[PDB]
């Protein structure tokens, strides 16, 4: 595979 | 690693189904069902697609909150770092959406991440859209929020490239 979302 | 997807990776139907299959405990569940609703209003605007809610998982979208391993070989973090994930457009595990059940969900201004924005940008992944390398795109893989509208042109571009 999925593709992640990420904080800072 | 090896694992590969099947078919083009966009959706060949306009009714595009979705089930949310747990609640985060932070929001109360209507708020967090219209934050998801307004996450799908901003692509339903732009493509010609429609998102219907459904109730089992039979649905092209499954939605879930997550806690490390939670299903899918792909694990959380725990608080902060990955916030959310999900598969592009396809069948089985394709076109679904996960977020990190150990975040803190909130909607704008709360002192958590925007369950809102989240979910606009990983439901543009189970679409069929990439990351973007435009800062300002909602599909910018990186977390910063906004109360300005979400959408950018890289964004449009990319869906209706998949849509028309
Ligand atoms: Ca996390
Ligand atoms: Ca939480
Ligand atoms: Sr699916
Ligand atoms: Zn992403
Ligand atoms: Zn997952």
């Amino acid at each position: 595979x999925p593709l992640g979302f990420a904080a800072r | 690693g090896f694992q590969t997807f099947e078919g083009d990776l966009k959706w060949h139907h306009h009714n595009i189904t979705y089930w949310i299959q747990n609640y985060s405990e932070d929001l109360p569940r209507a708020v967090i069902d219209d934050a998801f609703a307004r996450a799908f209003a901003l692509w339903s605007a732009v493509t010609p697609l429609t998102f219907t809610r459904v109730y089992s998982r039979d649905a092209d979208i499954v939605i879930q909150f997550g806690v490390a391993e939670h299903g899918d070989g792909y694990p959380f973090d725990g608080k902060d770092g990955l916030l959310a994930h999900a598969f592009p457009p396809g069948p089985g595990i394709q076109g679904d959406a996960h977020f990190d059940d150990d975040e803190l969900w909130s909607l704008g201004k709360g002192v958590g991440y925007s369950l809102f924005l989240v979910a606009a940008h990983a439901f543009g992944h189970a679409l069929g859209l990439d990351h973007s390398s435009v800062p300002e795109a909602l599909m910018y893989p990186m977390y910063r929020f906004t109360e300005g509208p979400p959408l950018h042109k890289d964004d449009v571009n990319g869906i209706r490239h998949l849509y028309g």
